[PDB]
C-alpha cells in the first residue's frame, strides 16, 4: 500500500529479437493502398515493383 | 509440388504431366535423410 513513483508495482515486457540464417517468416502490418485502373501509376504487387 | 493423375486401368498413366506447385514452407530445416510411412 506504500506508494510513490520508486515503490509502485511496475509492469515490465521485453521483446528481444534475434537475426539468423533461417527465414525470416515474421514482419510488419504492411499497409496497402487501393487499386487505380487505366492510368500510368507507379506500383508494388507484393514486391515486384 | 504435386500432380494427381487420374486411372486409364492400365496403371502409371502415360502422357505428360508436369507437377503443379503446392506447399512452400520457410523452414529452414537442414535435411540430409528422408523416410517413408504407412500406415
Amino acid at each position: 500500500p506504500t506508494y510513490g513513483v520508486g515503490h509502485q508495482p511496475y509492469r515490465v515486457v521485453v521483446l528481444s529479437f534475434e537475426l539468423l540464417h533461417a527465414p525470416a517468416t515474421v514482419c510488419g502490418p504492411k499497409k496497402s493502398t487501393n487499386l487505380v485502373k487505366n492510368k500510368c501509376v507507379n506500383f508494388n504487387f507484393n514486391g515486384l515493383t | 509440388y504435386s500432380k494427381h493423375t487420374p486411372i486409364i486401368g492400365r496403371d502409371f498413366p502415360q502422357g505428360f504431366s508436369a507437377l503443379e506447385p503446392l506447399v512452400d514452407l520457410p523452414i529452414g530445416i537442414n535435411i540430409t535423410r528422408f523416410q517413408t510411412l504407412l500406415a
